[PDB]
RNA sequence: GCGGGGUGGAGCAGCCUGGUAGCUCGUCGGGCUCAUAACCCGAAGAUCGUCGGUUCAAAUCCGGCCCCCGCUACCA
């Protein structure tokens, strides 16, 4: 395997700052379903924006931890 | 029961990964003769016809082997070039790719020959010729 | 055709496939290009001929080609049998296939690595799977001794000789090898020529077999005039198939009617029979075969009928949706780096039920002492009453072997 | 051996049609609002991979290597 990822804060609307998740292989990973799952973890709005997922608010640690729970390599994930 | 095993461990260890006799060469008119072409080949587990065929082909000269395992090349060639072409023979048909042992066999099948290491155990496929 | 099915269990990258390569020559390709950067991903396959130097000394007397003049001298070694292997993977997650694979084995060889901490996760996971399913004819092998201190490989032999104690493993011998330089393999052939004996199989029995691969032979571009048939790869266990018999595949393909689900049996004629690269007219247990069929190769491209079984057409076999398992648990989860103690089964839990070659998922409707009733996504054709099964749970994202039992009808 | 690509911190434009380096992630200043966002304007930052060639002028055109990526789709 070899799937890296970046998780960082991204400007958004009301609240403070959104959360951006990128780096998934879109041919293997369905971002729509991933986003739906992540939205339940964070209990916030979100969308698939191009090849990324954008979540409202700061949920960097939450998302990273959930991704590990889902079988993605701990070492492939970077929070910025 | 260790004896059986300890034994086994012994026998494998003794199978792991012999300079090469200097190939004596001379001249007599217009012939180059390898006094020990037989012994030489003998100690690299290779058939004389084979080293002969190869070595000859490269030389582009005729020749056969003594009734006393000697190579008579119908052409007077320089001791040196013989080696140069000989090592090349070793490289391509005797030396293992995996570890370079020179301690090998030479299989043959319909049209695929293989070098078979007695040390590492690997098979370098070679161009049957 | 090969007599018997020997499995090569063990942890990852200890070199299982490599040992198979020193014994047969064959590689498992490592394919899909992915396997080529990774490692064995499908069960690898390979066969070989074992003859013996009567006319000389053992273990070396244990030959591989009709040729004795390798040790002692010439007298064309006498042929004892032709065997087959099943290279599993080693990765903690390919557990579900290796399980599957065992269903075909008649015995095994545990490749431990000489230069890494003895009971490594998967090594154990496997071992206990072996003692659980029934594969009692075992040979442990100490692999990478070509990279260790002459002390190290003996002390490991100790930890091994000590693990192999309370457990069922009396004199499961331990033959240290060097899969890289093919050293000591002949004493391995002597082990496997002693301990992994070739089981009798009554032929008269119902023709029954497990499937673990299937391919579309057809090259990119072969014209329709010579589209070669669909091809089913797997192993026979009881009975014997012959060229031109009428056959069926179970549970077989499911239909779609607006969200409904419905599997049903596929019939065809054995177009052909092949072991290794050589064609035969019949086929009997031990080995993997491949069966040429007359069915649309679409139907068995990538490995579709994986976990399906083939039997006599017009034969009596149940295609269950719900099943009665009798059962037992391990006290630990030998397969996580962590040994956390097995929680008893709660109902409405999803568990992987590994039955035969198949790998199915199912939910728990009943929870008694050692009899639970399971509801399945994909049907299981239960060929016997003796149906061994293996039961797993998604512990931490990755699934894990936790306990077993017997199918019940 | 072919052919694609090295541009502010990251990820992409601009190059065959030579002189104007554009876009998105947060910063800073000023607006809008009763206020926060959003939106708006104004600001920081680039030897454009390197060693040179042609030109008035080279991110741009022609050659020299240095790492980066792919090549006509895989076997009872
Ligand atoms: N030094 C040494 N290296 C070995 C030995 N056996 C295997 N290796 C190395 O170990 C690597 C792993 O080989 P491989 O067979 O793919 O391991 P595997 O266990 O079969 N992979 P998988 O678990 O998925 O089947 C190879 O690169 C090989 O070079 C050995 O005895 N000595
Ligand atoms: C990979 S399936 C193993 C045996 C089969 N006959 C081959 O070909
Ligand atoms: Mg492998």
């Amino acid at each position: 395997e070899e799937q890296k990822i970046k998780i960082y804060v991204t400007k958004r609307r009301f609240g403070k700052l959104m959360t951006i998740i990128e780096g998934f292989d879109t041919s293997v990973i369905d971002l729509k379903e991933l986003a739906k799952k992540l939205k339940d973890i964070c209990a916030c709005g979100g969308t698939v924006k191009d090849n990324t997922i954008e979540l409202q608010g700061d949920h960097r640690k939450k998302v990273a931890e959930e991704l590990v729970k889902m079988g993605f390599s701990r070492d492939s994930i970077e929070i910025r | 029961s260790e004896k059986e095993y300890v034994e086994m461990l012994d026998r494998l260890y003794s199978k792991l990964p012999q300079s090469l006799p200097n190939m004596i060469i001379l001249n007599i008119g217009n012939t180059t003769i390898i006094r020990n072409f037989a012994e030489y080949c003998d100690r690299i587990r290779r058939e004389d016809k084979i080293c002969m065929k190869y070595l000859l082909k490269e030389l582009a000269a005729p020749g056969n082997v003594d009734d006393k395992g000697e190579l008579v090349i119908q052409g007077k060639f320089s001791s040196q070039v013989i080696n140069t072409l000989m090592e090349r023979f070793l490289k391509a048909y005797v030396e293992c790719s995996t570890c370079k042992s020179l301690d090998t066999i030479l299989k043959k099948e319909k049209k695929s020959w293989y070098i078979v290491c007695l040390a590492c155990g690997a098979q370098t496929p070679v161009k049957p010729l | 055709q090969p007599e018997v099915n020997i499995g090569v269990v063990g942890h990852v990258d200890h070199g299982k496939t490599t040992l198979v390569q020193a014994i047969t020559g064959i590689w498992t390709s490592k394919h899909s290009e992915e396997l080529k950067r990774g490692m064995t991903i499908k069960l690898g396959y390979a066969e070989t001929n074992i003859g013996v130097c009567e006319s000389c000394k053992k273990p070396e007397a244990y030959v591989t080609e009709p040729s004795c003049k390798s040790c002692g001298s010439d007298d064309e070694p006498k042929f004892l049998r032709r065997i087959s292997f099943i290279d599993a993977p080693g990765h903690e997650v390919l557990m579900a296939t290796m399980l599957s694979g065992a269903a075909l084995m008649d015995g095994a060889i545990l490749v431990v690595a000489a230069n890494e901490p003895f009971p490594q996760p998967q090594t154990r996971e496997h071992f206990v799977a072996l003692g659980i399913i029934g594969v009692k004819n075992l040979i442990i092998v100490q692999n990478k001794v070509d990279v260790v201190s002459k002390e190290e490989a003996l002390s490991q032999y100790r930890q091994i000789k000590q693990f192999t104690k309370g457990t069922w493993a009396e004199n499961v011998p331990i033959i240290p090898v060097s899969a890289l330089h093919k050293i000591n393999i002949d004493s391995l052939i002597e082990g496997i020529e002693e301990y992994i004996k070739t089981p009798y199989r009554d032929l008269s029995q119902k023709p029954v077999m497990l499937v673990i691969r299937s391919f579309d032979v057809n090259k990119p571009g072969t014209q329709f005039n010579e589209l070669k048939g669909g091809v089913i790869g797997g192993s026979i266990i009881q009975g014997l198939f012959k060229v031109d018999q009428e056959i069926k595949v179970l549970p077989g393909l499911r239909v779609e009617k607006q969200g409904k689900v419905s599997y049903e049996p596929i019939f065809t004629k054995i177009s052909s029979i092949r072991f290794g690269d050589e064609e035969f007219k019949e086929a009997k247990p031990g080995g993997l075969v491949a069966i040429g069929t007359y069915l649309d190769p679409s139907l068995t491209k990538a490995d579709n009928l994986l976990g399906s079984i083939i039997t006599l057409a017009d034969a009596e076999v149940p295609v269950l949706w719900n099943i009665r398992i009798k059962y037992n648990l391990l006290e630990r989860v030998v397969g996580a780096k962590e040994m956390l103690k097995v929680d008893p089964i709660r109902a409405k839990e999803t568990l992987m039920l590994s039955v035969g070659s198949s790998t199915t998922l199912g939910i728990v409707t009943s929870v008694k002492k050692d009899e639970i009733e399971v509801e399945l996504r994909r049907p299981v054709a239960v060929w016997s009453n003796n149906i061994r099964t293996v039961i797993s749970r998604q512990i931490a994202g990755r699934w894990r072997m936790i306990g077993w039992g017997l199918v019940e009808i």
